């Protein structure tokens, strides 16, 4: 039950894309 | 015409494995009210997210000194035609990975 | 040429586990999750009441339990977990013992104004739930996407 | 003539996480409430209200 | 006065699903995880070899299956999973068919040099497995903690 | 000039001009690789080798 994983993360491999999408309520 | 019709970014790095992008959205109401109220309505939030993966193909080619020779005697060289179908094999996956994709890869 | 157009969209009511209105209302700390995870629009149960400290084991409703209160919403304490929001084993939890809350609901139809409210073993509403409490509905009844919603009036135990 | 009116609610941890993280929830709150004002001057112009005549 | 003390450790010899030595191998990439998870020093079953495209579908061992060959061990395919490396549903495979490798072990005693390899039904080493490879072993015979390693000399099938 | 999709793992059985063929006589150590293609009207099948 050691561990014997790896060196890197799930983290240092991963990007956030900069664009967030809002959807729009149109007031009339 | 997988990459003529459809757009093309440069956003992700060679290391990155995988990518996100996240959404939101808002609910709320309004009432008509009177004086001494002490009733009003609220409003709240919330968002979410999602992701995605990234791929590598590769392949390759042989060959000898004999024809390497005899190529370069003749002016027809055998390197140039195999690099030529090495490569148009690599944008030819890419195109049936965009318009047909594959089941055991998801 | 051409005709130009025109939208028009409204926003959702409510969401689940979420304070309805501004009349009088209290929200209780010093709580603490003793086991398992509790939805943010469910009841609670009170396991233990520590004599000397202070802090109240709250969990999940089973069978034969009387409810006590409900979850509230915050961007903050909770832990998004299945898509939803969530409070998770240990930490602290915002439980409301009296006032109005958008609840988790299952019954099909609108319920009365005055009329008591039944939770089933989930800690969920429901028409004909097994679980008799004290707490009256308060007429609140929508449904966001597909998520069935429903206003009830809290009162202190 | 009328009138109407709404609220929202807001602690000191969620505003301090908000300027911490640069995604402030009072703006949206605030916009969903004028959002919500809109709405209901709309609803009451082209469908109007029975019970208040 | 005191007496001056120094102290001597010594690094283990290997873990779990990596090559023993620089001989001649063969690692076979274009192999795709048809379902389910696999374990890096576990065997590996064949389900279906595409004529068109060409990748191979592979899965863990099960009962009645030939074995084709052991996943090793890398630090970029891999997914850290389960307090270990595994490999992922729909992702690539590095399966060895020729070689040495450091198998998992649910033996207890130490192997003969030229002998047969067994293995039971998920794909571990073991003394009486049932089913039965082509394989012999190498010599290796070592631990890791609470792991027990084995050494395995591969044919290509 | 065999007309079906042979199995992964299987003994490859060749004629008696060195041709495969799924009922051939002539019976060798190599087995199937997979693949199983077709160029204009000529049959392919892909094989594994081994030293005798």
């Amino acid at each position: 039950a050691a561990a014997t994983m790896g060196i890197w993360t799930a983290q240092e491999l991963h990007r956030i894309k900069s664009q967030s999408y809002e959807e729009d309520y149109p007031v009339g | 015409s997988a990459l003529r019709v459809f757009p093309v970014t440069t956003e992700l790095s060679p290391t990155d494995k995988t990518f996100e992008y996240m959404t939101f959205d808002k609910v709320g109401t309004a009432q008509i009210i009177a004086d001494y109220t002490d009733d009003l309505p609220l409003v709240d939030a919330l968002g979410t997210s999602e992701f995605g993966k990234v791929f590598r193909l590769g392949n390759a080619y042989l060959i000898s000194i004999d024809e390497i020779k005899a190529g370069q005697a003749t002016g027809r060289p055998l390197s140039t035609r195999k690099a030529s179908a090495c490569q148009l094999a690599h944008d030819q996956l890419v195109n049936r990975l965009v318009f047909k994709g594959s089941a055991p890869h998801k | 040429a051409q005709i130009n157009a025109s939208y028009q969209r409204d926003m959702a009511i409510a969401l689940p586990g979420m304070v309805a209105d501004t009349s009088k209302y209290n929200i209780d700390g010093a709580c603490v999750v003793n086991e398992g995870d509790v939805l943010v629009g469910a009841a609670v149960q009170v396991v233990q009441a520590q004599a000397v400290d202070g802090h109240k084991l709250v969990k999940a409703l089973t069978t034969g339990t009387t409810p006590y209160g409900v979850a509230i919403r915050s961007h903050w304490q909770t832990v998004n977990a299945q898509n939803q929001m969530i409070y998770e084993d240990g930490g602290a939890i915002n439980v409301m013992t009296s006032g109005r809350v958008w609840m988790l609901s299952k019954s099909t139809e609108a319920p009365t104004f005055g009329s008591a409210v039944k939770l089933d073993v989930d800690g969920q509403e429901k028409s004909d739930g097994t679980i008799e409490t004290t707490w009256t509905y308060a007429g609140g009844w929508t449904k966001y996407k597909d998520i069935q919603l429903v206003e009830v009036q809290l009162h202190q135990l």
